[PDB]
């Protein structure tokens, strides 16, 4: 509800099976993407095309 | 810095990475290949959907607990409903395929347990009734659910006794079939590449399953103290070099 | 965000499940990053919705 | 080049004038296949029927209007025409529209000319000299709320400033997302049960915003903007049947109900001249 | 002489002088010769 | 002894013979071909089911009677349910295809009547409401049934007025589109080969139809005396050079 | 210029998609490292993202 | 053609067409090869 270091953290629960960790659409100019450097630059242009690289680092 | 240990398999639009592998087995030392003309009989040109069927389908997960007896899936049955692989299957008269099987089970350095992952070509099951009772169709076509060897005898179903491989042979000798162990202390996955093995060049995909994949706990699961007493096991399988032939109306099969 | 032009979804699920060692507890977190592949194209520059103002600033 | 060759009497087994139209072809029959002709030359190249020529002259595509007046106490500049805005499009006016829709896909650069003239319908001491500022507000970029918003800074968005009475001219490359602009589109933006049908969803070009830069004088001044568009570097594919009924909407093919017969009825018989 | 850097800014294009109506007037699969019978 | 008149088209596992053809049209003089790399954008390898999708599907038959106004089918819609073509369609994100269309109508040397068979690239329909009323999805996706121009206006559907091609242009000028006539006295079939025509290299097969096939009686059917007053018209269509790309979960579309 | 090369099935000991982000690098991974791709060309130069262009209006 | 004497008076510069992200994307001291293990 207010910007926090915690919205960068995707939590994981021990022992859950089959279940879903997170979900998002890919509107790179809006939503989660919007404040990232990528999101932030994309917004200076009208059209984009290309591949995106999404990585997850485990802690 | 390549280890036998880390691996990547990319097939179609899907990729698997394992950081704790124990090499991989290629049944009978042969890699899946298409059907050569010299071996062909049906005159029909075949259909090779390629990347739309040769990708990785992850079946629903199982739960290994201290009481587990083992699970059994049949191919191509297990995939009868996966994406376009399955459609092709019901729609052509004949089809043929090899597979990459990747069985996954991770734990920690305090757990113990060891699963046998084996592929048995032509695994004809036995009726628990004895005599010459048959094993009805539905029972040998469990689909993605597979057969749970610790489930109860049912009527018209197969016997589920593990020391006998569901056929009158001893568990101990299953090692003559292409197989790999998952020993929590070593291993976290098992990978087997299955070439197409049959006495005919191409066959029906619905009336005959050509391999059963079997995952059997052998050294019981032992979790660290006050750990939850169970681990999930996941099976992901990818058809490879698939060919379908004799297209038509779309088979209707029991149940 | 255009519909016709939309790009998909990204989801993540447990394949088997997270398992913590003994003497350990709670949630673990993943950090996630985004960057563009060398593939990428951006065109037709315009103004960003990400910054605005109501009076000129002064020193 | 010969327009007709010389040809004389014929009594053959080879009849070029009998064909089978069911085949879908238009067989290339000439005067000399059925009468006796004399040589004549063309003297002509077909220069002025080139599609570049056909779509290449400026056409009026839009007339809007804005006014310069005291905005003091105006709660909605947009609504007071303190600065209008136009949802760029090329089918709002019909002369050019019928011409473009002779083709299915069209690709071209645009040259815009913008003429602005002022009117002072009620008592003024004089005619003031106003500067117009037209901005390109592509989709995704802040759209102006007051006639003097931060938006007008237009630090990244092309804008032109010219004087009322004058003309502004600049040219924009082909900004389509695909390889050509669709003059027609028999689709939806997604498989929704209620989404709009047509090209409205495809021809997402964004809008263009006009305003006067001048503050207000004592009288009010009406400025009326006319946008002209000229296609340059034209490429057109797949000819279609010309538009017969009147148009009702930007971007749909719809015609009005109880329209009138478009084919002129004979005053007389089939036999009449 | 172009005074400007971008191609969109150049004047009108110059006559195709391409002209080939056969894609529209004779898109038949088997070629029809004028003078030969239409249907054999 | 070859005539323009007799023909055989074999495509996949299906063959058509006509003994009364009137040549065949190949739209814009181009024959269907796959998507070249130089024109490609999506990086995905595509799937080319070949003979399992490139065969002839015969849609259900229509009945030409003296009151008929004409029928309209959209592609790829009309085939949305045919065999594996259809499955592929719902299962990939993008697909591309050309077609061979064969329209059939035989009578006797005493009948008269003449149908126009035309293919219109990007046939955007008009709402009969006027103004800027849209034409809902379902209405422009009739499936194998196609649209019957002598059916009644419905709400959210297109206008079905024939002298206006369903879009504000005159029937008389449809001849600028690849087309062929079926004149009972000459002809008994019409065949048109359609190359893939779009402003993008590959597109969605469900949100956008790229051609409407239209069969319109123009010279009314006239049967011999005391003949039954009607003839069936059959449409058989075969996808050709089909490619699918971006496989996944399987689209869900309205209605 | 190719935007993507053609690439097919992989079953290797060489995994380009596993990295260690703690190092501070962004490893140059491409679509063709993890799916099967077809050749496609760029058709584009990145002209309008040059800093001269970005700050030049 | 420059009409003016000073360099500041010339038009915009022309595309770097330089482009080398490695100072930003791979400033590591020991070179990392894609495909080889990250940490040995
Ligand atoms: C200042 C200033 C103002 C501008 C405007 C930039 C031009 C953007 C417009 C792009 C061209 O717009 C269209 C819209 C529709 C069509 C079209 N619709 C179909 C009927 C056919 O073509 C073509 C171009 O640029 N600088």
């Amino acid at each position: 509800t207010k910007d926090e270091v915690n919205s960068y953290l995707i939590p994981l629960n021990a022992n859950r099976q089959n279940e879903q960790v997170f979900g998002t659409n890919l509107f790179i100019g809006d939503g989660v993407f919007k404040t990232t450097l990528l999101g932030e630059i994309v917004q200076y242009y009208t059209h984009w095309s290309g591949s995106l690289r999404f990585s997850l680092m485990y802690t | 810095g390549y280890s036998d240990r880390v691996q990547q398999i990319t097939l179609g639009n899907s990729t698997i990475t394992t950081q704790e592998a124990a090499n991989a087995v290629v049944c009978y030392a042969e890699w899946p290949e298409y059907l050569p003309d010299v071996d062909a009989s049906d005159v029909n040109k075949t259909s090779k959907p390629d990347t739309s069927v040769c990708r990785f389908y992850t079946l629903d997960s199982k739960t290994w607990t201290t009481g587990s007896k083992g699970w059994c899936w049949k191919l191509p049955d297990a995939l009868k409903d996966m994406g376009v692989f399955g459609q092709n299957m019901f729609f052509h008269s004949l089809g043929r395929s090899g597979y990459t099987v990747h069985v996954q089970c991770n734990a920690t350095k305090f757990h113990s347990g060891c699963l046998l992952v084996v592929v048995i070509p032509e695994h004809q099951l036995a009726s628990h009734e004895g005599g010459n009772v048959s094993v009805k169709y539905t029972f040998t076509h469990p689909g993605e659910r597979g057969i749970d060897l610790s489930s109860a005898n049912e009527v018209g179903g197969p016997v589920k006794d593990v020391l006998y491989n569901m056929n009158g042979t001893l568990l101990g000798n299953l090692l003559i079939f292409p197989h790999q162990f998952i020993n929590l202390r070593t291993n976290n996955t098992a990978t087997i590449v299955i070439p197409y093995i049959n006495s005919v060049p191409i066959d029906s995909m619905t009336r005959h399953n050509n391999v059963s994949l079997m995952v059997i706990p052998i050294a019981p699961l032992t979790v660290p103290t006050g750990a939850t007493p169970s681990l999930p096991i996941t099976v992901t399988i990818a058809p490879m070099c698939t060919e379908f032939s004799g297209i038509r109306s779309k088979s209707i099969v029991p149940q | 965000p255009d519909t016709y032009t939309s790009a998909g979804f990204l989801s993540c699920w447990y394949q088997t499940s997270l398992i913590l060692p003994p003497e350990t507890t709670g949630q673990v977190y993943l950090l996630s990053f985004i960057s563009a592949c060398p593939d990428f194209k951006l065109r037709l520059m315009k103004d960003t919705q990400t910054i605005s103002q109501t009076v000129a600033l002064t020193e | 080049t010969v327009a007709s060759i010389s040809s004389g009497p014929k009594h053959t087994q080879k009849v070029p004038i009998l064909t089978a139209n069911e085949t879908g072809a238009t067989m290339p029959v000439l005067p000399s296949d059925s009468i006796e002709t004399r040589t004549t030359y063309m003297h002509f190249n077909g220069s002025e029927t080139d599609v570049e020529c056909f779509l290449g002259r400026a056409a009026c595509v839009h007339v809007t209007e804005i006014q310069n007046k005291d905005a003091t106490g105006i709660d909605n500049h947009r609504e007071a025409k303190l600065f209008n805005d136009w949802k760029i499009n090329l089918s709002s006016l019909v002369q050019l529209r019928k011409k473009l829709e002779l083709f299915t896909y069209v690709r071209f650069d645009s040259e815009y000319t913008i003429l602005a003239t002022a009117s002072q319908p009620d008592s003024a001491n004089y005619s003031s000299n106003l500067v117009v500022q037209a901005m390109y507000v592509p989709p995704g970029a802040p759209n102006p709320k007051e006639w003097d918003d931060y938006t007008w800074q237009s630090a990244s968005n092309p804008s032109v400033f010219f004087k009322v009475g004058d003309t502004s001219r600049f040219s924009v490359p082909y900004v389509g997302l695909a390889s050509a602009y669709n003059c027609f589109y028999d689709g939806y933006s997604h498989d929704d049960a209620e989404t709009q049908y047509g090209i409205t969803v495809l021809n997402h070009m964004g809008g263009m915003a006009f305003r006067i830069v001048n503050e207000h004088d004592e009288h009010k001044t009406l400025v009326k903007i006319r946008v002209y568009h000229r296609a340059k570097h034209v490429e057109a594919w797949i000819p279609r049947a010309p538009r017969a009924l009147p148009y009702t909407s930007i971007g749909r093919t719809n015609y009005p109900k109880n329209t009138e017969p478009v084919i002129k009825k004979r005053k007389g018989d089939i036999k009449s001249y | 002489i172009n005074y400007y850097k971008d191609a969109a800014s150049t004047s009108s294009a110059g006559q195709s002088l391409s002209m080939d109506p056969s894609k529209f007037t004779e898109p038949v699969k088997d070629l029809m010769l004028k003078g030969a019978p239409a249907l054999n």
